[PDB]
């Protein structure tokens, strides 16, 4: 990714650094999807032997 | 939100191809226009009176 | 088949009334609510008036 | 793996691995269509049929890697000279083709889920106008 | 030079001006599918030969081919948003004296107070000295943080009504229509696309968009047309190359089954590259989508 | 039209289906909530194919010239009405790490 | 040698500065050195280029 | 350049080439050519129904 699709991922790299991830921290309201904050990441970013 | 309140279209419409007379009437010559004369637009000079 | 009258004026002087102080009102010396109406606007066969 | 997984029963084991000795497939299949008429008085209507004629696509190929001399370089030899101490030449010439032949003869086996989502992915757009293709016409 | 006076400090004119929006809205991809009838056959590895630079070689060998047997086709899919989200914006102009094909010469050096006096509001601008007829790379220019000039094409709908055609439906350059594809016949589209006879294909409440273009070879678009020069000396999709231009019959043009068969590639218009927008040089023949192509 | 012999299934008797592509968060929603897990047991095939001729019917095809005419795995099963369907989905068998591109997602105006 | 880096139409919002070094580069940087004598720690050496 | 077995022998040694005004085709070729070898044919795939 030359000069089109390297400047704006990492524009997707400060919003998921602004807007969540307290996303237990806060309310006593809002609770369970293991989904995108505890069920996307031991699975699809990586191991070794 | 962000604003566009006052500022540009002059790199822009100092423009060439408005003042336009060659090949667009051209591309439609051939006809007999339709129900309209003078109402007046001839001219002249004086009038010897 | 759908049916709607158009230049109907309420004439009694009652019910002339609006539901606040002004509810539909302007800014112009002449409120023109008080004018008849001429036109009747209702929704096409697409969401339209 | 290419037996348990999945990635393909939908296709038909007909045959041709040398290919081209053939030059030549336009290939198709009718429908027969039966007798309509409705009930009530209404126009003709025949016992139809479709066959069928042709054009298809195709996009040239090979799969990679690439390096120096060692061929010539050293096969000279092949049952006389080099009689006492090339061990660890011919040690670290065990293992290191095994790999990329094993893993640089399986590309193809790296080239053939992509070319079939190229026109299965680039001869076929999108869809809420499918759902109406069984909402707005049998008869017509 | 008042027209732009009136462009240029305080008295918002007797013209104004406007936005649209482009982007990078990239597109991944799930669909149903059912049983055997893809035909996916196995084999070996034939030849030729040659030698290089130190280099001889295997990318030789194993070929196939395949079958379009089909009375209809098979494939359908419902579908997801987009990911994590990606898109980004602003604002000014577009290009209109890179390239050539003009007249001499009896006024000059004060429109030269007009590229020296025009290029104005946003990054960097342009050149004094005018040499002639080239494909003319230059200077340096700018990387990647937020747009790619990202930026508009004017068109306009003059002026006014009622409270539902920009308060309900609808578009840029004039009605919610269609030129009649496959149907009563297809040598009409000089009165369904070019003289008269009936009322609105879509807004029949008052008759086309706005009161100043709606015919064959005119103005606000002599920005646009395409035979002989301006797909020739600067390069462009532009802004629309195809929003009022040649489109098709002369194969397969059946109602239905092209219904499977007219929205594709052509030699076309906006894809991935980085900084303001080019056309042709030699060098790239992806295929992107156009859904808004008719 | 379907004929052919035997099996593709669920697990007790009878056939089948096509497919598929995309990447990886969808898996994971439909799971926490709304579908779930959904049959067990698969007896299915393992190979490909051959073939035998020569004599006199290509005595047809090479002197004048035209042409006429189990295993078991969970990869496994989810329902889609009253089915089955079935969802494990490629982004655990190929390619990682090095340097070039193709068609795909990116952008669309 | 042109228009900017970061924010693309308009070099400043409110006016008055900015490239080398007045009370324009010291006031945060690393080539001559007046905040003054002798620890500091409130930071922003490391914040200016 | 046909295949098959021969039916008859020719007994007629003589300069073809001199008489090519006769017959309908005449290729020589003066000891071989590829042109031997093409093995070309044209694929049917069956009864669908």
């Amino acid at each position: 990714l030359n000069r089109v699709a390297r400047a704006a991922l990492l524009s997707d790299l400060k919003r998921r650094v602004c807007a969540d991830m307290f996303f237990m921290t806060r309310h006593a309201r809002e609770p369970r999807l293991i989904s995108a904050y505890l069920s996307d990441m031991v699975s699809c970013t990586q191991p070794s032997v | 939100l962000t604003q566009l309140t006052l500022r540009d279209a002059m790199g822009t419409i100092c423009h060439s191809s408005l003042l336009d007379v060659e090949a667009t009437l051209v591309a439609l010559r051939q006809q007999h226009l339709d129900r309209q004369c003078y109402f007046g637009v001839y001219v002249a000079e004086g009038t010897e009176d | 088949t759908f049916i709607m009258p158009m230049g109907v004026f309420q004439a009694n002087s009652m019910d002339r009334y609006t539901r606040h102080a002004g509810d539909f009102s302007t800014v112009s010396e002449q409120d023109p609510r008080q004018f008849p109406p001429q036109g009747i606007f209702f929704y096409n066969k697409d969401g339209i008036l | 793996r290419f037996l348990e997984l999945g990635l393909s029963v939908a296709c038909i084991c007909t045959k041709f691995p040398e290919l081209a000795y053939v030059r030549d497939g336009v290939i198709q299949f009718e429908v027969q269509q039966p007798m309509i008429a409705r009930d009530g008085p209404h126009p003709v209507d025949q016992p139809v049929h479709n066959y069928m004629v042709k054009r298809i696509h195709k996009r040239s190929l090979s799969a990679a890697f690439a390096i120096a001399s060692e061929a010539l370089s050293l096969l000279s030899n092949t049952y006389v000279d080099g009689t006492e101490i090339d061990s660890s030449l011919r040690i670290r010439a065990i293992q290191q083709m095994a790999r990329n032949l094993r893993t640089v003869s399986d590309s193809f086996e790296r080239g053939t889920a992509d070319q079939l989502l190229g026109v299965l992915l680039e001869k076929a757009p999108p869809l809420s106008l499918l759902s109406p293709i069984n909402k707005f016409q049998p008869e017509g | 030079i008042s027209l732009t006076h009136q462009l240029r400090t305080g008295f918002h004119p007797g013209i104004a001006f406007t936005v649209v929006r482009q982007d990078r809205f990239a597109t991944e991809q799930l669909l149903y599918a059912e049983r055997a009838s893809e035909s996916y056959f196995v084999g070996q590895i034939q030849v030729h030969h040659h030698d290089a630079i130190g280099g001889v070689n295997f990318t030789l060998t194993q070929p196939r081919a395949h079958v379009d047997l089909g009375v209809g086709y098979t494939a359908v899919c419902a579908t997801a948003a987009l990911r994590c989200p990606l898109t980004d914006m602003g604002n000014t102009a577009q290009n209109l004296f890179f390239s050539r094909g003009g007249v001499p010469m009896l006024h000059d050096n004060v429109t030269e107070s007009l590229r020296r006096i025009t290029a104005s509001g946003g990054r960097l601008n342009p050149t004094e000295p005018l040499p002639i007829f080239g494909g003319l790379r230059p200077a340096t220019s700018a990387g990647i943080a937020r747009g790619q000039a990202s930026v508009c094409e004017f068109v306009a709908m003059p002026v006014s009504t009622d409270l539902q055609y920009f308060r309900t439906a609808c578009n840029p350059r004039g009605r919610a229509s269609g030129m009649l594809y496959m149907g009563d016949r297809d040598a009409d589209i000089e009165a369904i696309m070019f003289d008269h006879t009936q009322s609105d294909v879509a807004y029949t409440d008052r008759a086309t968009l706005n009161p100043w273009a709606s015919q064959k070879h005119s103005y606000g678009d002599r920005l646009y047309n395409g035979t002989y020069n301006l797909t020739g000396a600067s390069p462009i999709y532009s802004p629309c190359f195809k929003f009022f231009t040649p489109a098709e019959v002369n194969t397969n043009c059946n109602t239905l089954d092209r219904l499977l068969m007219e929205a594709k590639a052509v030699a076309s218009q906006s894809s991935t590259d980085t900084e303001y927008q080019f056309k042709r040089p030699p060098g790239s023949t992806e295929m992107t989508q156009d859904p808004c192509g008719l | 039209v379907m004929v052919s012999r035997i099996t593709h299934t669920n697990t007790r008797g009878r056939q089948v289906d096509g497919v598929l592509v995309t990447t990886a968060t969808l898996k994971r929603q439909l799971l926490q909530g709304i579908l779930q897990i959904d049959d067990t047991a698969a007896d299915v095939p393992v190979t490909y194919g051959e073939m035998v001729l020569q004599g006199t019917n290509l005595v047809t095809a090479l002197v004048m010239g035209k042409a006429v005419r189990n295993a078991r795995v969970p990869a496994d099963l989810v329902i889609v009405g009253d089915k089955l369907v079935f969802l494990e989905a490629l982004e655990r068998r190929v390619y990682q790490a090095t340097r070039v591109a193709y068609p795909l997602i990116g952008n669309i105006d | 040698t042109q228009s900017d880096v970061a924010y693309t139409d308009r070099a400043t919002l409110n006016p008055w500065a900015s490239q080398k070094h007045s009370y324009g580069d010291r006031l945060y940087n690393g080539t001559y050195n007046l905040t003054g004598a002798s620890p500091i720690y409130s930071p922003c050496f490391k914040f200016f280029t | 350049p046909a295949g098959i077995i021969p039916t008859g022998n020719v007994l007629s040694t003589i300069e073809v080439c001199a008489h090519r005004c006769i017959f309908d085709f005449f290729k020589q070729i003066r000891s071989d050519d590829n042109s031997l070898y093409s093995a070309q044919f044209d694929i049917l795939l069956g009864t669908y129904c």
